[PDB]
């Protein structure tokens, strides 16, 4: 990911987890990110997990 | 997605809901009754003069 | 007779179409089949050719008349010269417009043939045929006699009942036997008193469309080098799917459908 | 598409028409002027059998 | 050896639910559906359908 | 049954077309490239590629559905009639009673 | 009499080919990989933010 | 594929009558299975057509008003390529690889 000396970064991540919380980790950092994920709306898709 | 309401059966009077999944963008519904009709099934019997 | 031929044949112009099996290989037709009806009950079916019916190349009525387009001349034949079968021969009842009623047995596919002057001309077609008995006994051929039931049959009249199709404005159809060679020079002679709209990309882009007589574009070295389009536009065609749309608003008219089932 | 009632009009007469036969256009066969289709044969026909 | 035109089946009517996948299907041809797991057991199923 | 109906496809040499909406029955449009349609007096297109073919489809009824076609109704209600011979003291009477 | 070829009854997913004959993106097993990097790509921690 | 001298010609059929040999142009010559057949070409000893399934196959021609004919029961088989069962060749569709009798 590129990084500025100041702002926010974005970064797109697949969990299986409904209640995820995992250490994200940057350049140097160990950031400790959480949250809550919702069931999809497909009940199949075209791709592998 | 199945969704299920009940609007009130009043003419020229909206009726707006929201239909909310669990992770994705809410969906504004909006229902407006112009005209409310009840057409009996009528046959003829006679005619008088 | 002559009232129900009036939109269908002062404005004619029957046409040739490609056909997936024609006596040899896949080639364009003369006879080339559009669509196959049978709906009917007594192994009676409807055909749609491109071809048609009861008419002379001039334009004027004949009893059994079957006429084609060969190559942009309209040429005639008699009906009994003509041959259909699906598995089974079958017998050819009348003819009207592009369409002809016939007593076919049920095939898989069906199959029209006729030689007019040395060659066969044929095209066989992947539509099922269909023979739907009456009532409840399920015989194939039918009976020589019984009880009189109600049925739906393609009936043999050409009146002009509910069903139309469209007459449409055809489009322009190339002729690469226009175009010869002149000593290293295209030459574009178009058939004698008809336009022709030659697209011609060379050494400078030519879309020459009014010559009448003969025309030499020696700006172009070969024959195959570019195109010699045939204008007439002057009798309306089906909207059939085999042929090029003509640019613009196409549509020019309705013809009945003859031989409803009824 | 192919059952009873794949094509319906209001009336015989009427100029409605509701279609619903999976038609679906395929690409022409090289070096030919046609227009290849293909479609869930008729529920009409279906039904009948 | 050369190539030849073969047909087009019409496409199937997919609906799809939890854990399935029910095929509507409409042959005009006696048509072929064959069909197999991604997994250490196919389970392939390989049946000719003439009727929807 | 219905009747597939579909217009004559609408060729371009070098060029492209676009597709018009749909306004009719089931219409289907599509427009193919790199076609080299081939009529009966030779090539169409003087053209190798960059060719466009405008195919377009639609459903309509079928001739015969002013006599072939099946009705659907709705049901309900159903009135009884009878036809009465009726006979009262030497009177006769044959009606119809609702 | 044949039965369907193996492209329609393999496991895993396995898409078979000839010439060679060969079964292409198997979903079955791991590659193992043994990495020997240079230094030279690797960079301090002064240097990198 | 050529006349009883022994020149070539467009398509011709060669055939021995009671020792002395004759010629006659191949359009007169016909053949049928279940249905009609079509002749493709022919070169020396063969004939290549194009059949519909059947039990058996007859060949007949007409010479002045007596039909030779000549039916075997060979089984000609129809082979469709492909996953769909069809009988007679569909007009549009996908290419698929094939194997035919080449007209060469
Ligand atoms: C050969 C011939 O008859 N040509 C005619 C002539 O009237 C003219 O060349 C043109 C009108 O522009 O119409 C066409
Ligand atoms: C399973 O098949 C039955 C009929 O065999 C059908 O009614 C049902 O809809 C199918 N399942 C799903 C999820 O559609
Ligand atoms: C009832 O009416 C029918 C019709 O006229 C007649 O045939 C029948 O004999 C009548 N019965 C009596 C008992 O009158």
């Amino acid at each position: 990911v590129e990084l500025t000396e100041q702002g926010s970064a974005t970064i797109h991540f697949s969990t299986a987890n409904i209640h995820p919380e995992f250490r994200l980790q940057i350049c140097t950092s160990y950031v400790t990110c959480k949250g809550d994920c919702h069931p999809p709306k497909d009940h199949i898709v075209t791709h592998p997990q | 997605y199945e969704h299920a309401t009940t609007m009130p059966s009043q003419a020229g009077i909206s009726y707006n809901t929201i239909v909310n999944r669990a992770g994705y963008a809410p969906l504004p519904i909006s229902i407006t009754p112009t005209k409310i009709k009840l057409i009996p099934t009528v046959n003829l019997e006679y005619v008088t003069c | 007779s002559t009232e129900e031929l009036f939109n269908e044949y002062k404005l004619t112009r029957p046409y040739m179409a490609r056909c997936i099996r024609c006596a040899v290989g896949s080639c364009h037709s003369p006879i080339a089949i559009e669509a196959v009806k049978s709906d009917g009950h007594d192994g009676y079916v409807r055909l749609q050719t491109s071809s048609q019916y009861g008419l002379d190349s001039s334009g004027n009525l004949k009893g059994r008349t079957m006429r084609y387009d060969m190559h942009g001349t309209i040429k005639e034949i008699p009906l009994h010269q003509v041959s259909l079968y699906t598995s089974r021969p079958c017998h050819i009842v009348d003819g009207h417009g592009y369409f002809l009623l016939a007593r076919c047995p049920a095939g898989d596919s069906i199959t029209m043939e006729f030689k007019k002057d040395s060659v066969r001309h044929s095209c066989s077609v992947p539509y099922e045929v269909k023979f739907n008995p009456v009532g409840r006994e399920l015989y194939t051929h039918p009976p020589e006699h019984g009880v009189e039931q109600a049925c739906q049959v393609y009936a043999h009249d050409a009146q002009n009942r509910g069903a139309y199709v469209e007459m449409h404005l055809p489009g322009s159809e190339v002729d690469s036997s226009l175009v010869s060679l002149s000593g290293s020079s295209v030459t574009v002679t178009p058939p004698d008193g008809t336009s022709a709209l030659v697209e011609c990309e060379c050494g400078g882009t030519k879309i020459s469309e009014t010559i009448n007589k003969t025309k030499q574009f020696s700006q172009c070295t070969k024959k195959e080098q570019c195109r010699a389009y045939r204008l007439q536009n002057d009798k309306w065609v089906y909207n059939s799917d085999k042929l090029p749309k003509a640019a613009g608003a196409t549509l020019k008219g309705k013809l009945h459908v003859p031989f409803l089932l009824a | 598409p192919g059952a009873f009632g794949d094509i319906q009009s209001r009336t015989v007469s009427s100029s409605d028409l509701y279609a619903n036969t999976n038609l679906v256009l395929q690409r022409p066969k090289a070096g030919a002027i046609h227009v290849p289709y293909t479609q869930a044969p008729s529920g009409f026909e279906q039904w009948k059998k | 050896d050369g190539k030849c035109t073969v047909p087009l089946a019409p496409e199937p009517m997919i609906t799809f639910g939890f854990r399935s996948v029910s095929l509507k299907l409409h042959p005009k041809n006696p048509t072929y559906l064959i069909t197999r797991q991604l997994a250490d057991e196919p389970h392939y199923t390989h049946e000719l359908i003439s009727e929807p | 049954h219905y009747k597939t109906g579909m217009d004559s496809p609408a060729i371009k040499c070098c060029g492209s077309q676009e597709c018009t909406p749909t306004y009719r029955p089931d219409e289907q449009c599509k427009v193919f490239t790199g076609v080299y349609p081939f009529m009966w007096g030779g090539a169409y297109c003087f053209c190798d590629t960059e060719n466009t073919q405008v195919s377009k489809a639609y459903v309509m009824k079928s001739d015969d559905c002013l006599a072939d076609h099946a009705e659907a109704y709705k049901a309900h209600t159903a009135s009884v009639q009878a036809f009465l011979n009726i006979t009262v003291g030497e009177h006769s009477i044959v009606t119809t009673v609702y | 009499d044949k039965a369907p070829s193996l492209k329609f009854t393999a496991p895993f997913g396995c898409e078979i080919y000839t010439n060679p004959i060969r079964a292409e993106n198997c979903a079955v097993g791991s590659i193992p990989l043994a990495f020997d990097i240079p230094d030279a790509l690797f960079t301090r921690v002064s240097e990198t933010p």
